[PDB]
C-alpha cells in the first residue's frame, strides 16, 4: 500500500428518492463531485480546480443512465429492497482546543447504507446552521458509505454540542456529544 | 487546464 | 426519517489501481445493487464477469459488444493513466506539515499517574512516525495511540498518549517524522 494509489470514480442513483451522485476519490479522499441541482463541478479544495477541470455534463448523462439501470435492476431482482445498515457516529475537533480561539467540530458518519442521512448540529440543545459545511457520501470497499459534517466554533467552558444523526436503520435519532474538559 | 476523463456509464440488459 | 418506503440503490465504481507510479495499472469496474456486487470488469481478466445471478444478463450482454470491450481493455491507458497524470500534482505530490502539541490530559498532581497527549494534526499524507522519550530514553511501553484519523478535508490527525508517573525534573519529548519535513519535529513537556 506504500507504492499503491487508488483512484475511484463512484456514482449512484437511489429510488424512490431520485437521488444521484458522481464523485472522484483518491486514496479515500474526495477530489470532486458534481452538484446535480447546480450542474457543476465542486472541487473538494479550491486549489484542485486550479490544476484540473471536468466537463460536468458527462456526469449528468452518466446519472441518467444510472437511473434507467436502477429501474431495470429493481425489476429484475423482483423488487428486492436494500436492508438498512445504521451508521457509526463520532465527534472530534480538528485541532487541540484552546479557549476562545477558533476551531472546528467534525461529525464523522461511517459504515451505513442507503446514502440518506439527516444531520443537525446542536449547541446547548439548539440547532446551529452558521458556517457549517459537509461532504457528499463517500464510497467504502464494503459498498457502504461515509460522510463528514463540519461546524466552526469558538470553544468555551459554557457551551455543549451534539451531532444529531437520523437514519432509517436507527430506532431513534442518535446524539454524539462534545464538551470542553477543564 | 487538463481535464479528468469520464468513465462512461453503460446501459444494462433488458427492459 | 419518517419515510418507511422501500429503497433501491445502484452503484457504479471505476477503480484505478496504480503500482510503482504508473508502471502497473489495474482497472476494476464494479456494479453494486443494494449492497451486493453483481458484475465486474477486471482488466487482468479482460471481460465482464458476473458476481451474482442478478448480474449474469449484463455480463453476457456487455461481452457481445466488441467496441465496449476494446474501449475497456484500453481504459488502463485512456482512463486510468490519464487521470493519474491530471491529478498527480495535488494528490500523489501533496505534502502538508503536521502541527505537534504536547499537553497533560488532566491537571493531576505530580507523583501520580497522568496521560501525556502528543497531538499531531493537519498533516498529509498518512504515513507518520510518533515516538515518546523520557529524559532522552525512548518509551515504548505505555504508548496508547488513537491511530490514523481521516478528517475528510485531505488532512489527518493522530493522538499518541504516554502513560507516565511524572517526577520533578523529568523532561518528556514527542518526536514526529513525516515526509513533509526532512528533520523530525520535537516538542517537550517539563514535569
Amino acid at each position: 500500500i506504500k507504492e499503491e494509489h487508488v483512484i475511484i470514480q463512484a456514482e449512484f442513483y437511489l429510488n424512490p428518492d431520485q437521488s444521484g451522485e458522481f464523485m472522484f476519490d483518491f486514496d479515500g479522499d474526495e477530489i470532486f463531485h458534481v452538484d446535480m441541482a447546480k450542474k457543476e463541478t465542486v472541487w473538494r479544495l479550491e486549489e484542485f480546480g486550479r490544476f484540473a477541470s471536468f466537463e460536468a455534463q458527462g456526469a449528468l448523462a452518466n446519472i441518467a443512465v444510472d437511473k434507467a439501470n436502477l429501474e431495470i435492476m429493481t425489476k429484475r431482482s423482483n423488487y428486492t429492497p436494500i436492508t438498512n445498515v445504521p451508521p457509526e457516529v463520532t465527534v472530534l475537533t480538528n485541532s487541540p482546543v484552546e479557549l476562545r480561539e477558533p476551531n472546528v467540530l467534525i461529525c464523522f458518519i461511517d459504515k451505513f447504507t442507503p446514502p440518506v442521512v439527516n444531520v443537525t448540529w446542536l449547541r446547548n440543545g439548539k440547532p446551529v446552521t452558521t458556517g457549517v459545511s459537509e461532504t457528499v457520501f463517500l464510497p467504502r470497499e464494503d459498498h457502504l458509505f461515509r460522510k463528514f459534517h463540519y461546524l466552526p466554533f469558538l470553544p468555551s467552558t459554557e457551551d455543549v454540542y451534539d451531532c444529531r444523526v437520523e437514519h432509517w436503520g436507527l430506532d431513534e435519532p442518535l446524539l454524539k456529544h462534545w464538551e470542553f474538559d477543564a | 487546464l487538463s481535464y479528468y476523463k469520464l468513465g462512461a456509464s453503460q446501459r444494462v440488459a433488458g427492459d | 426519517m419518517g419515510d418507511t418506503r422501500p429503497r433501491f440503490l445502484w452503484q457504479l465504481k471505476f477503480e484505478c489501481h496504480f503500482f510503482n507510479g504508473t508502471e502497473r495499472v489495474r482497472l476494476l469496474e464494479r456494479c453494486i445493487y443494494n449492497q451486493e456486487e453483481s458484475v465486474r470488469f477486471d482488466s487482468d481478466v479482460g471481460e465482464y464477469r458476473a458476481v451474482t445471478e442478478l448480474g449474469r444478463p449484463d455480463a453476457e450482454y456487455w461481452n457481445s459488444q466488441k467496441d465496449l470491450l476494446e474501449q475497456r481493455r484500453a481504459a488502463v491507458d485512456t482512463y486510468c493513466r490519464h487521470n493519474y497524470g491530471v491529478g498527480e500534482s495535488f494528490t500523489v505530490q501533496r505534502r502538508v506539515e503536521p502541527k505537534v502539541t504536547v499537553y497533560p490530559s488532566k491537571t493531576q498532581p505530580l507523583q501520580h499517574h497522568n496521560l501525556l497527549v502528543c497531538s499531531v494534526s493537519g498533516f498529509y499524507p498518512g504515513s507518520i512516525e510518533v515516538r515518546w522519550f523520557r529524559n532522552g530514553q525512548e518509551e515504548k511501553a505505555g504508548v496508547v495511540s488513537t491511530g490514523l484519523i481521516q478528517n475528510g478535508d485531505w488532512t489527518f490527525q493522530t493522538l499518541v498518549m504516554l502513560e507516565t508517573v511524572p517526577r520533578s525534573g523529568e523532561v518528556y519529548t514527542c518526536q514526529v517524522e513525516h515526509p513533509s519535513v526532512t528533520s523530525p519535529l520535537t516538542v517537550e513537556w517539563r514535569a
